[PDB]
Formats: structure tokens, sequence, C-alpha cells
């Protein structure tokens, strides 16, 4: 997160963090006692499957305190459409080994219905990206959790305010556009996978997962998040099917 | 669907009106106003006008500066949504109340406690006049002189 | 303009340049106060003015709804936590 605060300890309650052989990896998010959604994209080079695991209560990478739970992550399922490498479709849901205990540091974030999602979360212009990754473009990830306010933005002006190119993908409609193109705010490596939450009248909700972007921060662009609104049907479907066999799971989208 | 163009602010004395074009065939128009920070507030549900009053909105903060959007759908599909599965619309041009609306002891349309206010209690000492009389606000870039009686 | 009383619903008319200005009464807006403030309540609308999910349905007023772990209150648009730890709310901030 470039230029964002340190988010007071248990004010992210749903924030995730993720782990491959003890490395960090991605954020996520928390949405019920067994189920995180993060970005597709973080498991492409995951051949270690079950060395992964999902922390809920951390703050503080450096110090172990008394809050932290960590769970292997059973499955990880993303949608067919996702294309390994590309940025389109990028969400996945995963499902931990054993549930987590909520506590006043561990609690999930609602997953809005959609028309609520599209209708009325759409127009809030502020949500909060959290993580602990780099601070600057290519500088250090942090320690403490970091937290930023961006504002969203309709694609129409994304693409009327983003200089041009880089070999970009184009934002689709299972993407959306949120930050400062003047290269003070974003969210960067290492956020990828964590949440962009929304806060409506007393409640968070999830609108959306840390994706893609030019650099962290690079003036004349924004920060391109998951739209979830287009992946709630999906979702909650897969959190009442049967565990099927596998750990990495194709899910049929729509 | 098309999108609207040429959206305008008219404006005296706070009642602020936006105009647009164009008269639509087989379309319906919403609006959003905001303040470069707030939430987007819809007006004029799915209308065929091409005017929307949102003096209602910009007399909560006269000196914010609003921005506004109308949304352009299909009569019947006010559910369209194009390829970035958003709805079509066009941004007005940015309207600073006090500071371009048009003037004309008068009555604006600002409210304070459910009554209206008056030129004076909105520009305090912003405010002379001439004689025939003008109403003038020097402390302007646009619109500082009213017209004369 | 003014002769011609375009200001409807009770409100009063300012004539102008041509033109006029129509000062409504608080329910109403409008160039000419002809838009009821009150017959807007769909859900596109604020929301409908429910504290978390909103129905339109036909001929009928919008029912308000509430997420899994609230219960929705009498008012019939605000919703309470039926949980310890509802979803999207922070306990240290409670
Ligand atoms: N500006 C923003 N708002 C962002 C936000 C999140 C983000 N994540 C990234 C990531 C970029 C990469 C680059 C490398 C770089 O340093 O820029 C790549 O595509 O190789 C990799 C990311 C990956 C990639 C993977 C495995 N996937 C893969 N294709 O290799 C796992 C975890 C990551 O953080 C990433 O999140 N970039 C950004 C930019």
């Amino acid at each position: 997160i470039v230029g964002g605060k340190v988010c007071p300890k248990g004010e992210c309650p749903w924030q995730v963090l993720l782990l491959v052989n003890g490395a960090q990896l991605c954020g996520g998010t928390l949405i019920n006692t067994i189920w995180v959604v993060s970005a597709a994209h973080c498991f492409d080079k995951i051949k270690n499957w079950r060395n992964l695991i999902a922390v809920l209560g951390e703050h503080d990478l450096s110090e172990h305190d008394g809050d932290e739970q960590s769970r292997r992550v059973a499955q990880v399922i993303i949608p067919s459409t996702y294309v390994p490498g590309t940025t389109n479709h990028d969400i996945a849901l995963l499902r931990l080994h054993q549930p987590v205990v909520l506590t006043d540091h561990v609690v999930p974030l609602c997953l809005p219905e959609r028309t609520f999602s599209e209708r009325t979360l759409a127009f809030v212009r502020f949500s909060l990206v959290s993580g602990w990754g780099q601070l600057l473009d290519r500088g250090a990830t942090a320690l403490e959790l970091m937290v930023l306010n961006v504002p969203r933005l309709m694609t129409q002006d994304c693409l009327q305010q983003s200089r041009k190119v880089g070999d970009s993908p184009n934002i689709t409609e299972y993407m959306f556009c949120a930050g400062y193109s003047d290269g003070s705010k974003d969210s960067c490596k290492g956020d990828s996978g964590g949440p962009h939450a929304t806060h409506y009248r007393g409640t968070w909700y999830l609108t959306g997962i840390v994706s893609w972007g030019q650099g962290c921060a690079t003036v004349g662009h924004f920060g391109v998040y998951t739209r979830v609104s287009q992946y709630i049907e999906w979702l909650q479907k897969l959190m009442r099917s049967e565990p099927r066999p596998g750990v990495l799971l194709r899910a049929p989208f729509p | 669907t098309v999108a609207a163009y040429n959206l305008t602010w008219k404006s005296t004395n706070f009642k602020t009106i936006l105009e647009w074009e164009p008269k639509p065939v087989n379309q319906v128009y919403t609006v959003q106003i905001s303040t470069k920070s707030g939430d987007w507030k819809s007006k004029c549900f799915y209308t065929t006008d091409t005017e929307c009053d949102l003096t209602d909105e910009i007399v909560k903060d006269v000196k914010q500066t609003y921005l506004a959007r109308v949304f352009s759908y299909p009569a019947g599909n006010v559910e369209s949504t194009g390829s970035a599965g958003e709805p079509l619309y066009e941004n007005s041009p940015e309207f600073t109340p006090y500071l371009e609306t048009n003037l004309g002891d008068e009555r604006t349309l600002v409210r304070r406690n459910n009554t209206f206010l008056s030129l004076r209690d909105v520009f305090g000492k912003d405010l002379i006049y001439t004689l025939s009389v003008q109403a003038v606000i020097p402390s302007r870039t646009v619109n500082r002189k009213s017209t004369d009686s | 303009q003014c002769a011609s009383s375009p200001c409807q619903n009770g409100g009063s008319c300012k004539d102008q340049l041509q033109s006029y200005i129509c000062f409504c009464l608080p329910a109403f807006e409008g160039r000419n106060c002809e838009t009821h403030k009150d017959d807007q309540l769909i859900c596109v609308n604020e929301n409908g003015g429910c504290e978390q999910y909103c129905s339109d349905h036909t001929g009928t007023k919008r029912s308000c709804r509430c997420h899994e772990g609230y219960s929705l209150l009498a008012d019939g648009v605000s919703c309470t936590p039926t949980v310890e730890y509802p979803c999207g709310k922070i306990p240290i901030l409670e």
C-alpha cells in the first residue's frame, strides 16, 4: 500500500494473509469461518499446494501476540474463465481445512447482494484496500498491516484519465478502477488478493479484490480491482456444494 | 443508446437546473450529482426530460464544487449496460454555486432550518450594488454583476 | 413566465429576464415545483431508504431486507445483528 496508514490492530478483522512455505504470497478476505476470497493469479505458480496457509488475526508480521489463527487451505477454486497469467476473472475462493474462531480480531466481511452492490455500494466513493505488500513500487513490503482509502471510478472515466498504455489488459466488466492518478496513493504487489471494502450504513462489504495496475502509484494510472458483484452467485453456489476431490478446482463461471 | 451532451448548469439565486441534449428517442435518463469526494446521489429517475432540477442538493453546501453525470438507458431495458457492464453516461462541468450562480433584500433557494435565506445571508460582505442598480460580488471570477432594474 | 402561474404544488414564482424562479415547498422540487419527493421510493434511489437490501415490487411498496446474521426491525428499514460477530462489523469499534 503506497500512501496508506497503519490499519489499527483489529480494524481490518477480515484481512487474511496467505503464505507458501512460510513466505508471504498474497492477501485475502474472510467471508465466513472456512471461506476466504483472494485473487486467482496468486496460485499461478503453486506446486506445493499443501504448503499454503492462511492467517487471520495477523497484524504485525515481526511479533506473534495472542491473536493470529492459522489454517491450511484445503481447496482453491478459480473461475473456469480465468487464464493463468491474465488479469481477467481474477478471483479465488479458498476453503480452509478447519474453520477459524471469530473473535474481536477475526470477523468476516459481508459478501453483499449483487443488486445492492451494483446499485448502492458502487456509488459509495471511497472504499479501503489493505495489505503488507510493497510500500513503494519496488520498495519494501510492510510488517504492520497498511490500509488506504481509494475513490472508485466508472470505467469511462478510468479510460478517459489513464495514460494510454503499457502492454495493459483492458478494464473489462469483471474489473473496475480505484485510486489516484497523481502517483501518491495505490495498492501494490504483495497486496494482490486482499479486499476493497465499502462501508454502507454501518456494515462493510467486499466490493473488490486487489488485482493489477501499471506499477504502483504510476502517474496517469489507477489500480484495477476484480468487480466482485459479477461473482456473488458463483461464490455462494460454491459455498453450498460438496467438497470435490481437488486442491486447485476450476469451477464453471458463470 | 446515445450519451447526452451539452450538459449545462442554468442557475439564478441558487435555483440550479442542469440541461443537456438530446431529446431522447426510446431511451431515458437518470442524473447523479456528487461533491469531489462525496458519494453520488441519483435524481430525475428514468425521465425523458433533458433537464433536472438539482437545487435541493447544491443548496446543502453552496460552497462545494459539484460534478454531475447523466446516464442513458433504452426504455424497457433500463438495466442496459455497455461492454464494461456499466450504463452509458457523460459528465457535466463542475459547478460551485456560491461562485457561479447568477444573481438577480432577495430570498435565494438556499434554506436553513426549513426557511429560505437571502442574498445577504448567503453573500454577506461579498455583495455590493451599483446605482440603476446592479448587484455585484467583486470577489468573483465569472458572473460578478447581476442585471439591472 | 409568472403571469402564467408556472409554479405548481404551492410554489411561488419570481420573474427574471424572461425566466422566473419557482420557490417550492419542502416536498417538491423541479423548475415548476412539480416533482413530488415522496414518490421516488425505489431501490435505485438512496437504497429505498433501507439499511441493507431492497426489493421493489410491482404495484406495491418496496421491501427492505437484511443480511444473514441480522434481522429486519419494526421500522421496516433497519437491521440489527442476531449474532456475536455479525459480518462487516468491527468489534473494537462496537
Ligand atoms: N498497482 C496496483 N494497484 C497493483 C496491485 C496489486 C498488484 N499485484 C501485482 C503483481 C505483479 C506481479 C508482476 C511482477 C512485479 O513485481 O510487478 C508479474 O505479473 O509478474 C506479480 C504478482 C504476483 C504474482 C503471483 C504468481 N502469479 C504469476 N503470474 O506469477 C503471486 C503473487 C503476486 O503478488 C502481483 O500480485 N501488481 C500489482 C499492482
